[PDB]
Parts: structure tokens; sequence; C-alpha cells
RNA sequence: CCCUG
RNA sequence: CCAGCAGCCGCGGUAAUACGGAGGGUGCAAGCGUUAAUCGGAAUUACUGGGCGUAAAGCGCACGCAGGCGGUUUGUUAAGUCAG
RNA sequence: AGGCAGCAGUGGGGAAUAUUGCACAAUGGGCGCAAGCCUGAUGCAGCCAUGCCGCGUGUAUGAAGAAGGCCUUCGGGUUGUAAA
């Protein structure tokens, strides 16, 4: 590219659009839970995930993975997602907090507990 | 306890049959250590 | 009206004041025409507590500004009255 | 006396009628820490075999350079295949401001203070190559004056 | 705010002696220095370049007893000051007043003298410093107060100086219990295990 | 002396009126090669004796017209 | 065509140089002159002349010291589609000063160090290290 | 002609 | 091959340093991780600082306006350029 | 009749951003000759680890190598001067 060239048309920077384009840029997002389930992932994985249609305050259909070890989110569940795409599941880009509003913490962890919105063990 | 979400939509004759040709019930392929695919790039703790 | 006055600067309860020609319109600590010198009313001793640039202050005064009340006591302390 | 070190050490692979053929290659580099320093690359079935395939082959390759004070005379590149190096001498204590192939080949070499950046390809095969490349051709003043005809007052 | 375990633990982590005990016994009879710490402590690490480079940023960082925070903004102002930027950075790690007085032996380790700093036992240049983190002016002078004189430790802190070898840039006297910093010290009057450009390389990583 | 600037007139078919190119030679900010500057500026000229194409030496003056801010000097040459 | 005998210059000696030729041979004229006298002065050139009245064909017998090129790099740097100009304190260190910089400024041609001891700026007409 | 992922 | 972890490569199939726990270490520290966003690494829009035979990349070929560049000598101007 | 995008605050939105505070003591403004009056500017206080910066959780001694866990080729090593 000579410079004659790129004076007359210079040159094009990357757009690199968002991964995560539901949160709009914020940190997390508060969503109520229309459809809690299970899914196949894709190979080589093979396990059930458990997922959930979440509509959120700005009115986009998300589906948001549920980590931990067990969940208690049912429908009309109140919850707050953050980033973060899971590979296996093939359209899943999110994730559910826990500890949440009503993302309840994971039963009997006492390590990564701040992930998954544990207490401390009173001792 | 969460629902399995099957991909047969709504079943009208035999969903124990639609689970099956679902691909939660699909047969899975193992690696092998030695073999035919037998081959590994990088160990598991290499 | 320019006028030579003290805006405050430093941090809480250290105050700094630099003296200042300014327009009496305008804020205290905003927009002014030039600094003429400064105010320390907390430096201690073995140190400068304040200068004042006594002939612009002078050029000022002459050319038509009035002068504040805690700087026109300054100006008689660096006369040493 | 004479620094010798490995820097990275690769499992290659020859297929045959009944199978695989798995052999390892190392490359080193030695240098005894004024300027003089050298590189080998060794080909062997088993992994310490490779390494002195590696040291003899880095001894007996193994060339000068001339420095000053622990760093570089000037700003220098050097190529070769895919790789592009770029280094220049450095202030009293900046460090060896490179990666880790140019990183063992200077520190063996027995420069000190040098910044450096590798531009292109990284394979350390190729990287050690045109690292070694710009050391045989940067140039001394010294040289460069008895090259000129003139004095070393009259270059500098 | 500070490391409150085991100093043997940190010392068998490094390898090396530290001067973090007081020094009447041996450490080898005291413990066990050339094992690692930990079950897996009889392993012979192959340590990469990186942890190289780790273990000798935490190996100064632990002599000194400096917070990893203290230490960065050290390096950045090593890094502001002209000339060699190891000299400059291990310029101001002597400079700080709780080595200085680990050096000047009121002080048997340097938490001892540390908690001397801390508890108000060392008046400079006739005004009272409590903080350890003070850097201490060439051609200053340094006290300790009367409230220590009465206090047993610094005859113990004195006696284990003269076992220990003189530092060459200090003028101390334990008759009147004072004390003069004249200059900055540089390598050769610093210990020849510390391998300072390798703490630049870290942190120009 | 007094601030004015040179410029090549090309249209002057409105009349006791004249717009002038002021060809100017200016370093590009990011790539660094000298690229050719063009400014129109409205000037007044009276009694119209520039042509199309003429060469014109002009100074800003109080404004004259919506656009009209300059007024000419001299003739530079005539084509 | 033809738009830079200077690049021309600069090419010949790389390529005659390269190729181990004792002599290169090329039109003349005073810009192209003034370099050669630079570098005999300065010292990569051993020799230059001129021959010729209308046609006047600048020679340049150059020099290998120990069989190798004299000319370790060498580069035209004012190029006519993107011109150089420095400040004062902006005349660059070519070859950490082991090289020269053949800079053009008002008082003439002259090398990189007589421009800084001048006080004089100009085109950087070519980087030769 | 083809060789379950 | 469930439960699960995951930023990438990927681990889990009855002998998991990758899951969950313990013990022991590592790194930070009144903070610590996660997410969001920008720059860097990215010479991965290359002015410094990239490329086009085969990896993506020479218009199918030519003429040609605007535009970009200009063999050589002398004199003149000093716009660019340089110095104060 | 009304216009908090003044200060504090309320409701709502949102993942999220504070007290319906004290004083003209200082700086500055308005008015006045001045005393003086007004000043939710300002000086301060209250809440929030939101960031940066500074310090604290102590100092030496202690094989009894205590237990109880961890591994075990059951010899032992580790937690461990760690603890009391
Ligand atoms: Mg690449
Ligand atoms: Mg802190
Ligand atoms: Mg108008
Ligand atoms: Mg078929
Ligand atoms: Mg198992
Ligand atoms: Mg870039
Ligand atoms: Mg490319
Ligand atoms: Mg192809
Ligand atoms: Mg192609
Ligand atoms: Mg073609
Ligand atoms: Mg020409
Ligand atoms: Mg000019
Ligand atoms: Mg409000
Ligand atoms: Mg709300
Ligand atoms: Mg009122």
């Amino acid at each position: 590219a000579t410079v004659n060239q790129l004076v007359r048309k210079p040159r094009a920077r990357k757009v690199a659009k968002s991964n995560v384009p539901a949160l709009e840029a914020c940190p997390q997002k508060r969503g109520v839970c229309t459809r809690v389930y299970t899914t196949t992932p894709k190979k080589p994985n093979s396990a059930l995930r458990k997922v959930c249609r979440v509509r959120l305050t700005n009115g986009f259909e998300v589906t948001s993975y549920i980590g931990g070890e067990g969940h208690n989110l049912q429908e009309h569940s109140v919850i707050l997602i953050r980033g973060g795409r899971v590979k296996d599941l093939p359209g899943v880009r999110y994730h559910t907090v826990r500890g949440a509003l009503d993302c309840s913490g994971v039963k009997d962890r006492k390590q990564a507990r701040s992930k998954y919105g544990v207490k401390r063990p009173k001792a | 306890m969460s629902r399995y979400q099957h991909t047969k939509g709504q079943i009208k004759d035999n969903a124990i049959e639609a689970l099956l040709h679902d691909p939660l019930f699909r047969q899975r392929v193992e690696k092998n250590k030695k073999g035919k695919g037998s081959y590994m790039r990088k160990g598991k703790h290499g | 009206m320019v006028t030579i006055r003290l805006a405050r600067h430093g941090a809480k309860k250290r105050p700094f004041y630099q003296v200042v020609v300014a327009d009496s319109r305008n804020a205290r600590n905003g927009r002014f025409i030039e600094r003429v010198g400064f105010f320390n009313p907390i430096a201690s001793e073995k140190e400068e507590g304040t200068r004042l640039d006594l002939d612009r202050i002078a050029h000022w005064v002459g050319q038509g500004a009035t002068i504040s009340d805690r700087v026109a006591a300054l100006i008689k302390e660096v006369n040493k009255a | 006396e004479l620094q010798e070190k490995l820097i990275a050490v690769n499992r290659v692979s020859k297929t045959v009628k009944g199978g695989r053929i798995f052999s390892f290659t190392a490359l080193t580099v030695v240098g005894d820490g004024n300027g003089r320093v050298g590189f080998g690359y060794g080909k062997a079935r088993e992994v310490p075999a490779a390494i002195q395939k590696a040291m003899e082959k880095a001894r007996r390759n193994m060339i000068n350079v001339a420095l000053n004070n622990g760093t570089l005379q000037h700003p220098v590149k050097g190529v070769h295949t895919g790789s592009r190096v770029f280094m220049q001498p450095a202030s009293e204590g900046t460090g060896i401001i490179a990666g880790g192939a140019m990183r063992a080949v200077l520190e063996v070499a027995g420069v000190h203070n040098v910044l450096a950046k590798a531009y292109g390809s990284t394979n350390p095969i190729n990287v050690v190559r045109a690292t070694i490349d710009g050391l045989e051709n940067m140039n001394s003043p010294e040289m460069v004056a008895a090259k000129r005809g003139k004095s070393v007052e009259e270059i500098l | 705010a500070r490391y409150l375990g085991p100093k043997l633990k940190l010392s068998r982590r490094e390898g090396t002696d530290l001067f973090l005990k007081s020094g009447v016994r041996a450490i080898d009879t005291k413990c066990k220095i050339e094992q690692a710490p930990g079950q897996h402590g009889a392993r012979k690490p192959r340590l990469s370049d990186y942890g190289v480079q780790l273990r000798e940023k935490q190996k100064v960082r632990r002599i000194y007893g400096v917070l990893e925070r203290q230490f960065r903004n050290y390096y950045k102002e090593a890094a502001r000051l002209k000339g060699n930027t190891g000299e400059n950075l291990l310029a101001l790690l002597e400079g700080r007043l709780d080595n200085v007085v680990y050096r000047m032996g009121f002080g048997a380790t340097r938490a001892e003298a540390r908690q001397l700093v801390s508890h108000k036992a060392i008046m400079v240049n006739g005004r009272v410093v409590n903080i350890a983190s003070y850097q201490v002016s060439p051609n200053d002078v340094v006290s300790i107060r009367e409230k220590a004189k009465k206090q047993s430790r610094v005859k113990a802190a004195l006696e284990l100086a003269e076992q220990r070898e003189k530092p060459t840039w200090l003028e101390v006297d334990a008759g009147k219990m004072e004390g003069t910093f004249k200059r900055k010290p540089e390598r050769s009057d610093l210990s020849a295990d510390i391998n300072e450009h390798l703490i630049v390389e870290l942190y120009s990583k | 002396k007094i601030r004015t600037l040179q410029g090549r007139v090309v249209s002057d078919k409105m009349e006791k009126s004249i717009v002038v190119a002021i060809e100017r030679f200016v370093k590009h900010p990011i790539y660094g090669k000298f690229i050719k500057r063009t400014t129109k500026l409205h000037v007044h000229d009276e009694n119209n004796e520039c042509g199309i194409g003429d060469v014109v030496e002009i100074r800003e003056c109080r404004p004259l017209s919506k656009t009209k801010s300059w007024t000419l000097v001299r003739v530079v040459e005539k084509a | 065509s033809m738009q830079d005998p200077i690049a021309d210059m600069l090419t010949r000696i790389r390529n005659g140089q390269a190729a181990n030729k004792a002599a290169v041979t090329m039109p003349s004229s005073k810009l192209k002159v003034a370099i050669a006298n630079v570098l005999k002065e300065e010292g990569f050139i051993e020799d230059f002349k001129v021959e010729g009245d209308t046609k006047p064909e600048l020679e340049l017998t150059l020099k290998y010291f120990q069989g190798k090129a004299v000319v370790e790099s060498i580069q035209r740097v004012s190029r006519p589609g993107l011109r150089i100009y420095k400040r004062k304190d902006e005349l660059p260190k070519v070859m950490a000063g082991l090289g020269i910089a053949v800079v053009s400024t008002s008082k003439g041609v002259m090398t990189d160090r007589a421009a800084r001891q001048a006080g004089l700026g100009g085109e950087i007409i070519c980087y030769v290290a």
C-alpha cells in the first residue's frame, strides 16, 4: 500500500464486535426465567447440561448456563446473569451468578465458594 | 431435577423411541489408548 | 472587576491560597486573569510563608483593580507594617 | 568456564510399515559469557542422547562476536527464513529484555543490557539462527575504524 | 499487611538462609534448610525460567519483609531514578527504616526492628518516626529512646550485632545507643546473592 | 507589512465579486506526504478588471457580503 | 520512466559493490558529484572522477577492506513520493553513529555530524551505514 | 457400488 | 463420558496431579476472584511497521482526463525547507 | 396554582451510586459607609473498601517432632516451632 493510496483511502480498522451483545456493556443483567431445562452438548463432551431461557430487563431473550452442583431455579425465578461463553453448549454465552437474587448457593462447597455464592462454613 | 428438552418436539406416537432417535441416547465414541484411534498429539500432563 | 483575591487549593484541613487577579463576577477558584503570588497559612518556620509580586499588584491597582481585605493585610506584612 | 543451556526439546515422528518412530530433537546454546557464543541442534531416539548431541555440535559450531561492556554496539536486525529479530543496546541495569530463545542465546553470549523484539514466526530454531546472524553481521567501532582507514577519534 | 507464618518454612522454600531468626543457634540445628516445605519436599524441582524469576523476587521480598505492592511501587521509583535500576531498588530497600535498624543492630531480626519502629523506640534526627517504610536520607543521625535504653532486648540485639558482620556505611555506638547513616550503600557493600537484573526482568515482563 | 495572500481567480462571472482558489501546500499529519490543498474565498473585486484563471493578491477585510470578507490588492499577472 | 537519479546512484553503488566491481559508471550532475565528494572525504568510496564535456560520466572507484564490501548497508531516504525534512535536534544517528546520513542542508550537502556542528537541518538524502 | 459415529 | 470444570488446548469410559472433598503448597492480602469495557501483546489495517506465482490478494487487455512523480545546465524568486 | 437537569430527599428505572446534617469559623459573591444580613457557593460532618496510600493482627523459645488428619512400599515422612 503506497502512501499516496493511503492518503486517498485511509487504513480501515477492525470493528471487533462484542461477544456478549445482550448485556449491552453492563457487567451483569437481571432476568426472569422463561424455561429451565437440560441439553446434550456437542462432541466430544457428553452430559446433561442445565440451561435456562431468560428474558432480560431490556427485552432480550437469551440462554444462560447454570453452574455448580444442582440448582433451585424454577419458572418465574428472578436471576442475575454475567458474561462468559460455555464451549460445549452451542448458543449459550451467559452464566447465572450463584448467590444471586434467587440463585441459591451451591450446597456443601468449601472451595471456590466466592465463585459459587457459598457462605463461610461456621468453624 | 430439570426437564430434558427432546429434539422431536411434539411426540404423537412413541416418546421412548423418540428419545432413542433424539441425540440423548446416541451411540458414543471412545478414544482408544492404543489401537486404531491410538495417537495422542499431547499427553494429559504434558 | 479585576480583583486581587485568594483562591483556595490544597487538601482537607490544609488550605493553600493562590493570590490572583480575577474578575469579581467569576467563581472563587474558577477562571482568573493572572496569578500574582501565593499564600500558605499553614507554612511552618524556616520556609517561606508567602510571596507577592508587588510590582504587578501595583500595576493592577493603578490600572483599576480592587483589593480584597486579606490580601490587603498580606501586603501590609510583606511591606512589614 | 563454558556456560551451557538447553532451550527447547521437541518430539518428531517417523511413520513406517509397523507404525510410528518417536524421536526427540533438542537445541542448546553454549557460550563463555565474554561474547563468544554458538548453538547446536541434535536428533536422537532419547532425550539425554539428544542433549549431548546438542552439546558437541554447539561447541564445534560455536563462534565469536564483539561486545561493548555487556551490550551491543548498535541497533541491529537479523532475518533467517520466517523470523525477524530487532535488538538495541541498553543503558546500565536494563537486563535482557527479550523472548525465551533470544533470552537464552544472549545471556549465554554474555550480553547483559539489551532491548529486543521478535517479529514473524517464532520457531526457536529460526529464532536462534536469526539471532546468531544478527550478532555475526553486527560490527564494532574499532574494526570499523580500521576498515575505514581513520582513527577511533575521527569516527567517534 | 504482613506475613504471619513460619520464617523457617520461608527459608526452606528459597533454600537459603534469609537471616529470619535470632541466630543464637545454627539454622541447620533449628530446621532442615535443604529440603523444600510441604509434603513433596524431597522432590527436586525442575524450575522454569519464570519460576526462577518469581523465586528470586520473592526471596528479596521475604528477606526484606516487604509487601508486594510496596515492592512494585519501589520498582517504579527505582526506574524513575537515574542509573542502575537494580542498584536504585536495593538502595531504596536498604533505606527502609526497619532495615536500617536491623543493620545498625538495635533489633535482633528485621521482625524485631520493625516491631520496635511500630512501638516507637526510634528517634530519627530528634523527631519520632514510627513507620518502617520511612526512607532514611544520607547523613542522618538516629537514636534509641530511654524507654528502650531500659529495655533489655537491645543489649541482646547489640551483642548479636558485634558477633555478626559490620556494615561499612554506618556508624553505630552502644554507649549512648545512637547511630549515623552517611551514604547509600552499593553492591559490594551488599550481599552477592541478590539477582537484581532478574528482578527488573520480571517487572518488565 | 500587511498580511495578504496569493491565489488564482477561476470564476468571476458574478459581477463586482470574484472567487479565488488559494493553493496551499500542507504536509499530511499521519503519512508525511505533502498534499496540495485548495481553498476558495469569495473576494470583492471592484471594477471587475480580473478574468478567468488570473493570479490575484487578496487581503482580509470587513464583511462586505454574506460570503465576502476579502478584497483585491493588485493583479499579479493577467492570463 | 527514470525519476530518481540519486536512487540510481545508490543502487548502482549497491549492485556493483555486491558484484565486486572495482568501478561503477553513471551520468553526472552537481548533486551527484556532491554526494561522491562527501563519500570520498568521509571514506566509503576511494576515488571518483568526471569525464566528458556535454556527456559527463561520473565513475566511482571503490574499496574492499578484508575482501568483503566496505558499504555494509545503504538506502535512499528522501524518496520522491515521500520527502523527509528534519529539525535541528532530529538529525538521526545512523548505525548508532557508525554510519552517516548524507543530508542536504542550506550550506550545501554535508554529513550528519557536519550538519550537527553547523546547526542546520535539511533533506535526509540517504542513510549509508 | 459401499464400509456406524 | 453421570455429576461436573472450562479463557484456549481439552479432562471425565472403575487406578482423574483437570470433576467434588481432605491434606499439603503457590500467589495476593483487607482485600481476593468473576463479569463488563479500552489499549497492549496484534508487525492481526503495517506512517514508523505487512503483503499479492502456488497460502487471501495484479483489473482480461489497452488508451487516457483530473491526480501523483520528474533527464541536465545557468540565472532568478524564496513558496515548501532550514536557522535565529 | 405548579415546575428538584440547585442541596438533602421520595417514587420509578437499573447490576449500581450516599444524610430530608452543622456553620458563615475561613475563602468568595450580593447589598450596605460600616457594623451587619443572605449565601444547600464554600468550609466541614454522616454513609459506601469505590480507588490510591499508610499502618495492625504481636516478639523470641520450644521435640513432646504432642496429638488428629495426609501418604505408606507401615520402616516411616508430612503438617511442624507449627501448637500447647
Ligand atoms: Mg505468526
Ligand atoms: Mg494496602
Ligand atoms: Mg456574514
Ligand atoms: Mg449408502
Ligand atoms: Mg477414580
Ligand atoms: Mg498496531
Ligand atoms: Mg501478512
Ligand atoms: Mg488454491
Ligand atoms: Mg490463491
Ligand atoms: Mg495480467
Ligand atoms: Mg530534477
Ligand atoms: Mg519560505
Ligand atoms: Mg437533586
Ligand atoms: Mg430496582
Ligand atoms: Mg436565607
